[PDB]
């Protein structure tokens, strides 16, 4: 898409329809005449286009109205309402842009933001842009959170987020124009290598993959068409379903064989009855020939009865010889029909041991993408965010993803090494109690109008809690926390002095020995300028490999690489790092997933702000005080950077509406 | 609406393989034994048929009679009439058999014989004695 309609697409909005959010801010327009709606939509789309065409400078209302045409620039309040709406909700003027109107001299309201991840930083910038007092409290000695980047010398490798998942409708596309991001496309082709150290032939490397894709569609069929979603009260997982589908495919293989050999016995038993009839006929022919012979020995002249006997037995013999020939005819038909069926048997097995291992790599890859064992994923909902996937090739940040949070962090009040311990929220306001991570006895108190919590779902899950809420979070919030899945995947950074792999190959697989260890070092990335190989630990392996020292992990890495490229072509690594995301106290995992028993609705529950009870009983309904952003709060883009970014933008808009008032809704 | 191609999943089958913890292994074993059962049943009847084939060795070659090639005649020799009466006694209404016994009379001439020499050869009585066996 291109033009004004492309700008709507690039902003994840339908170009020819008003969204639910737009309906709320402009109820006059959407409930009004169709012509006004189209004027609204064009104004919206055009303003978006203007911002998108140049996202390095602020787009003011004046600049917007200037470039609008008649009859669209006639209603200046409608233009002002639209622009304000778009600025408030972070569709325009978000990220890092040059301000035309320097920030308001004095600020209004005070917000404490827990965590300076991308979600935290995104909101912080917005709120500051709206003229609020903003302070971020980070536990780490750095910004970015789960955007971690290893740097040493020239070696640059991301231990956290690494991939921009397509620019088509990605807010990171806008950010990438604002920040010096060296975006390099990922070449799709990934050659697998079995345990032995040798490539899987394109023959099998397609039979298995196609079967893998077929097995997924099959689970989808199981879910939607057969309603196989609850088993023994427990919700069915993707793993359970995949197992069931495989078993039914092994069943069919056997069912085929059974009825094929059942075809053989039926024909072989027809032959048995025919051969019996033939043996019994050759018996009568044997006897009947003897009788005719004896009748012919009686030399002429003979009376008519004796002449008749000869003739009669002659007739009877050729008659029985007629039958036997027609039975030998049928014998030939049945005898070749048996060589027919025995020539083409059905499939011997569904999948061999070699096949099942290559399939396990495909399962591991899926376990990597969702950062969790397939037995934890919801069958019905694991892929609920598929419809919102971006268009275009996936890219990597070649200069390290940390460049993004660091760039967002500029000009913001960030307290590093500050671990939030308690969040207190009341009708009159909030206090956040944090400590210094270096000396834990040194205590800090932060008084604010509102708290934006961007704690990871892993953190929020902690038992006993790392952060206490006063009063406690309501049952509907904590149940969402327990239900939601928070998974895990790890990275091994291998820095060498020389490239010993195929430089035109970005990623290559390693097929594990067992189902149990399919995740273990199953994939390797070659993405960076410098000679770095990145090894992935997925599935059930991720959690276990964290209890193993770096040396052993690097050991197994070299072993695998030796098998593939040669035992002498693989030198010792100069620098190595191993991530441990489940162990990390400021993460307690990698990112959320739709657990069995959860749904996309839990993500909405997570995003819901908390409103304290009244101080004095009988006092009016208080303002909401505690707001939630972060990866685990955005239903349509969970477990991503752009999702985090967007959830930040969301909350900043909601908070500003609450504490600065929405002037654009009139 | 329908499963993927080369994929087999019926409501009935799903319920059967998910009935308990190892209903999967049970169903797959019952068919594993069913296959072995039918496989050895094949070799058994294969062995039986192999023996029956050997007893048929040589075919019916030393028992075939050369082809009698004679032209069809209209006149009835006393001989042929007498053959006919005996052929009726042994075969009844099988006009094809009777024709083959006599040798030089067509199937229709045989049927004609039945009406022409009906009273003179008491064919009614001859036929009723054929039915008596
Ligand atoms: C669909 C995907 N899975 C995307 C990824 C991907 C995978 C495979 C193929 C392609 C892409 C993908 N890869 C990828 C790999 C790995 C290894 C991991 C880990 C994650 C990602 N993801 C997910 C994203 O990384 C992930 O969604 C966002 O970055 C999350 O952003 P926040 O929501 O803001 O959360 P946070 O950053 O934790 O900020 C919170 C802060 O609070 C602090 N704090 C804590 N406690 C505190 C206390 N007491 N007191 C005070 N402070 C406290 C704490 O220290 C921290 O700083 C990727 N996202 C992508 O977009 N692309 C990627 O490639």
């Amino acid at each position: 898409p291109s033009g004004v309609e492309g700008a709507a697409f690039q902003s994840r909005l339908p170009h020819d329809r008003m969204t639910s959010q737009e309906a709320a801010c402009f109820p006059d327009i959407i409930s009004g005449p169709q012509q006004t709606q189209k004027v609204f939509l064009f104004i919206r789309n055009r303003t978006l286009q203007l911002w998108l065409d140049n996202p390095k400078i602020q787009l003011t209302f004046e600049a917007t109205l200037q470039q609008l045409e008649a009859p669209y620039n006639s209603d200046t309040v409608l233009v002002h309402r639209v622009h304000s709406y778009l600025e408030r909700h972070g569709l325009i003027n978000f990220g890092i842009y040059k301000r035309i109107k320097p920030l308001p001299t004095k600020k209004t309201g005070k917000v404490i933001i827990i965590g300076s991840g991308v979600s935290g930083l995104a909101a912080a910038r917005q709120l500051q842009s709206f003229g609020m007092d903003v302070t971020l409290l980070e536990a780490r000695d750095r910004v970015g959170g789960r955007v971690a980047t290893f740097r040493k010398g020239n070696y640059v490798a991301d231990l956290g987020a690494m991939v921009v998942t397509g620019l088509g409708g990605n807010p990171m596309a806008v950010v990438s124009k604002q920040v010096n991001m060296e975006l390099a496309k990922i070449k799709q082709k990934c050659p697998l290598y079995e345990a032995n150290g040798q490539a899987v032939p394109k023959e099998k490397d397609e039979m298995v993959e196609q079967e893998f894709n077929r097995l997924l569609e099959a689970t989808s069929y199981l879910s939607h068409q057969l309603d196989f979603n609850v088993l023994n009260n427990k919700p069915v997982s993707l793993g359970q379903a995949l197992e069931v589908v495989i078993q039914l495919q092994e069943k069919h293989v056997k069912d085929e064989q059974i009825e094929h050999w059942k075809k053989i016995v039926k024909t072989q038993e027809e032959l048995k009855e025919l051969l019996n009839k033939m043996v019994n006929l050759k018996e009568k022919i044997k006897e009947l020939h003897q009788q005719y012979k004896e009748a012919s020995e009686v030399k002429p002249p003979r009376d008519i009865t004796a002449e008749f006997l000869v003739k009669s037995k002659h007739r009877d013999l050729t008659a029985l010889c007629k039958e036997y020939d027609e039975l030998a005819e049928t014998q030939g038909k049945l005898e070749e029909k048996l060589q027919e069926l025995e020539a083409n048997p059905p499939s011997d097995v569904y999948l061999s041991s070699r096949d099942r291992q290559i399939l396990d790599w495909h399962f591991a890859n899926l376990e990597f993408a969702n950062a969790t064992p397939l037995s934890t994923l919801s069958l019905k909902h694991w892929d609920q965010d598929d419809d919102f996937e971006f268009t275009g090739s996936h890219l990597t940040v070649r200069n390290g993803y940390s460049c993004v949070p660091v760039a967002l962090a500029e000009g913001l009040d960030i307290k590093l090494n500050t671990a939030v311990r308690q969040v207190r929220y009341t009708a009159s306001g909030c206090e956040v109690i944090a400590v210094n991570t270096r000396s834990t006895s040194q205590t800090f108190i932060y008084k604010c109008d509102a708290v934006l919590c961007t704690l990871p779902l892993g953190v929020l899950k902690q038992q006993p809690p790392a952060v206490q809420f006063v009063p406690p979070l309501p049952e509907w919030k904590t149940s969402a926390v327990q239900r939601m899945g928070f998974g895990n995947l790890n990275k091994v950074v291998l820095c060498f002095d020389r490239v010993f792999w195929d430089p035109s190959v970005n990623l290559f697989g390693h097929v594990g020995s067992t189902t149990a260890s399919r995740g273990e070092l199953f994939l390797f990335w070659n993405l960076y300028k410098a000679p770095i190989l990145l090894a992935l630990v997925a599935g059930e392996a991720a959690g276990i490999m964290e209890n193993i020292s770096d040396d052993v992990i690097v050991g197994r890495c070299l072993a695998i690489l030796k098998g593939i490229f040669g035992s002498s072509a693989v030198p010792q690594p100069k620098e190595t790092v191993v991530s441990r995301w489940r162990a990390d106290p400021w993460a307690r995992g990698s990112y959320s997933y739709v657990a069995a028993g959860s749904s996309g609705n839990d993500y909405d529950l997570m995003a819901q702000p908390i409103t304290p009870g009244p101080s004095i009983p009988g006092a009016p309904q208080p303002i909401p005080r505690l707001f939630f952003a972060g990866e685990h709060t955005i239903r349509n883009y969970p477990a991503t950077v752009h999702g985090a970014l967007l959830s930040g933008l969301r909350e900043a808009g909601r908070i500003a509406d609450q504490f600065l008032g929405a002037m654009y809704t009139l | 609406r329908k499963p993927p191609k080369g994929m087999f999943l019926s409501q009935e089958d799903v319920e059967a393989v998910s009935a308990n913890a190892t209903a999967a292994t049970t169903v797959l074993r019952q068919l594993d034994m069913e296959l072995v059962s039918v496989k050895r049943q094949i070799q058994n009847i294969k062995q039986t048929n192999s023996a029956l084939k050997e007893k048929l060795d040589g075919g019916i070659e030393p028992y075939r009679l050369p082809e009698v090639i004679q032209k069809c005649n209209a006149r009835w020799t006393t001989e042929e009439q007498l053959l006919a009466v005996q052929a009726i006694r042994k075969y009844g209404r099988d006009f094809q058999a009777i024709s083959d016994v006599i040798g030089n009379k067509s199937v229709v001439q045989v049927k004609n014989f039945f009406v022409n020499y009906r009273r003179r050869f008491n064919i009614d009585e001859v036929l009723q004695e054929w039915e008596a066996e």
